[PDB]
């Protein structure tokens, strides 16, 4: 088998920067290397073929070079819509092996999250479980601290988060944290708070609600 | 290890499925214009060991798409890679002089492009090279091509396990093999006239590659 | 217009056999090769095999000959049969057309290798200057789940979060959308949840 080694496994750059991904082949693979761009939830897109040829409908900033064992993909001016994982593949000898991917992300200015909290729906409580959801909407950078406070008492191990991939227009992330108590344990308390710490917030933003009302 | 040589030649090029081995050898002797004796004589053995085009003589590789002729006249080709045996400019030119043979007698023009959109894509490769049709190593079959049409069709492939040259000296003439193969890529099948270009066996010639049977064959097409 | 699409059951049981069908349109399997590529969620692509125009195949030796490809050129279909399924075989499977590169790909179909039985979601409204609302698709197996808003109308501001696996063994996700708070009575906002492996669709409207 022929191994294809992509470097780096991820990179973070700014709009306008020039980006360079490499792909080393364990043995001579001639010019038969192709580059794919794959956006989340979507199939890969042929980007470059035969090392250096640009598939139809691919902007001029995408360029490929190389021959033999060492191949390079270059984005000459990275744009916000170029966030994706980029794979290389050789088709000189079966198995037509792939590289391991290179995740390309965007640097941008700090953007504070918009915080919302959603109490459990009545329809759900009519089943014995309550899910309290907290939403951090369109923020940057990705790192954000979300801790739940029920009756000002910090909670732990009864929530779990989920983060979208970087938005292809504004380069922001969005995050949801879901606190799950049982019906009985939900009704033992009053104030349900979601405290959010992030670099664009000078001080923690808290969003709360009182059970027997909202 | 001569009856097995015959069984593989006959199978590969299509005589076996069309057909004792006598009857199949009789189809081959006729199709190659040898003395039709029906025996694995010396002349048939000589022919079976001569280098030649890999395209079958009866039948095809497969069922293809379309009516196997081009329905436009601005034919575009792509030279996808090169052999190390000749300067790129010499290879580019041999393919140009190979296509010129055919334009010289048809309503077709050949324009080089740099895209996998080309109708004819030219590629050098060895053993399994990305079609289902692997080459055989040194000597034996030297190349193959496909009838006109979409995708893999119209393309021409050359066994890079060979030594590619031009005039005399050693190696096979890239100009002559390409000219034969582009015949396949324009719709022609193999001729049975030993001195025609679409004759499947390789013969070095100076002077005109094209023979009466080729220009007549290309004409009932375009 | 070249198109490829994979179809086949998502849930299969360990040690049993999977069959996916790739239905092709816009080109001829007599002229192009067709390849199978898989990708475990969140991981990278692995090449599986190819069936060439003339019908011969080649398979990745890493699949211990469990995997085969056949086609029907007339009906424009390519068939993947993989038996003795292991857990490791859970992935998205793609078929792709190859001509100096895989230029056209299916949309990919997820194949979850599991003994567990399928189970459909429960949809609850996430409901409370910009307002935010959404749906909570809770307790389903296996993946995937499709959420659209206003039957495909509403697109901007929609964020459907990646699924989460829970101690019950069942997935759960949320779709949200930010909207102008003025338009809260003037317009109605409906999420359309689509969990196919259980063959359940649910439309939920969200209000205070
Ligand atoms: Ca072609
Ligand atoms: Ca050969
Ligand atoms: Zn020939």
């Amino acid at each position: 088998d022929i191994q294809m080694t992509q470097s780096p496994s991820s990179l973070s750059a700014s709009v306008g920067d020039r980006v360079t991904i490499t792909c080393k082949a364990s043995q001579d693979v001639r010019n038969t290397v192709a580059w794919y761009q794959q956006k989340p939830g979507k199939a890969p897109k042929l980007l470059i073929y035969s090392s250096s040829y640009r598939n139809t409908g691919v902007p001029d900033r995408f360029s490929g070079s190389g021959s033999g064992t060492d191949f390079t993909l270059t984005i000459s001016s990275l744009q916000a819509e170029d966030v994706a994982v980029y794979y290389c593949q050789q088709h000189y000898i079966t198995p037509y092996t792939f590289g391991g991917g290179t995740k390309v992300e965007i640097k941008r200015t700090v953007a504070a999250p918009s915080v919302f909290i959603f109490p459990p729906s009545d329809e759900q409580l009519k089943s014995g479980t309550a899910s309290v959801v907290c939403l951090l909407n369109n923020f940057y950078p990705r790192e954000a601290k979300v801790q739940w406070k029920v009756d000002n008492a910090l909670q732990s191990g009864n929530s779990q988060e989920s983060v979208t991939e970087q938005d292809s227009k504004d380069s922001t992330y969005s995050l949801s944290s879901t606190l799950t108590l049982s019906k009985a344990d939900y009704e033992k308390h009053k104030v349900y708070a979601c405290e959010v710490t992030h670099q664009g917030l000078s001080s923690p933003v808290t969003k709360s609600f009182n059970r027997g009302e909202c | 290890t001569d009856r097995q040589l015959a069984e593989e030649y006959l199978y590969r090029y299509g005589y076996t499925r069309v057909a004792s081995l006598g009857p199949a050898l009789l189809l081959l002797q006729k199709q190659l214009s040898l003395p039709e004796t029906g025996e694995l004589d010396s002349a048939t053995l000589k022919a079976m060991r001569t280098p030649r085009c890999g395209v079958p003589d009866l039948g095809r590789f497969q069922t293809f798409e379309g009516d196997l002729k081009w329905h436009h006249h601005n034919i575009t080709y792509w030279i996808q890679n090169y052999s190390e045996d000749l300067p790129r400019a010499v290879i580019d030119d041999a393919f140009a002089r190979a296509f010129a043979l055919w334009s010289a007698v048809t309503p077709l023009t050949f324009t080089r492009v740099y895209s996998r959109d080309a109708d004819i894509v030219i590629q050098f490769g060895v053993a399994e090279h990305g079609d289902g049709y692997p080459f055989d190593g040194k000597d034996g079959l030297l190349a193959h091509a496909f009838p006109p049409g979409p995708g893999i069709q119209g393309d021409a492939h050359f066994d890079d396990d060979e030594l590619w040259s031009l005039g005399k000296g050693q190696g096979y003439s890239l100009f002559l093999v390409a000219a034969h193969e582009f015949g396949h890529a324009l719709g022609l099948d193999h001729s049975s006239v030993p001195e025609a270009l679409m004759y499947p066996m390789y013969r070095f010639t100076e002077g005109p590659p094209l023979h009466k049977d080729d220009v007549n064959g290309i004409r009932h097409l375009y | 217009q070249v198109q490829l699409q994979e179809s086949g059951p998502g849930l299969v049981k360990p040690s049993e056999t999977l069959s996916l069908t790739c239905t092709v349109s816009g080109f001829s399997l007599l002229s192009y090769g067709v390849h199978w590529v898989r990708q475990p969620p969140g991981k990278g692509l692995e090449w599986l095999g190819v069936i060439w125009t003339g019908g011969t195949t080649n398979y990745n030796s890493a699949l211990m000959s469990r995997f085969t490809i056949s086609k029907d050129d007339s009906k424009n279909t390519v068939y993947l049969k993989m038996n003795s399924l292991k857990t490791e075989d859970t992935a998205i499977y793609y078929c792709a057309r190859y001509y100096y590169g895989m230029d056209y790909w299916g949309q990919g179909t997820l194949v979850t290798v599991s003994s567990a039985s399928t189970k459909g979601p429960s949809v609850f409204p996430l409901a409370p200057s910009t307002a935010a609302l959404g749906c909570l698709v809770k307790d389903y197996f296996p993946e995937p789940v499709t959420v659209s808003w206003n039957s495909g109308a509403l697109t901007s501001g929609v964020h459907t979060f990646p699924a989460v696996l829970q101690s019950s063994g069942l997935y759960s996700l949320s779709s949200v959308v930010t909207v102008p708070s003025s338009s809260l009575g003037t317009k109605t906002y409906t999420c359309n949840v689509d969990h196919k492996p259980s063959n359940t669709k649910v439309d939920k409207r969200v209000e205070s």
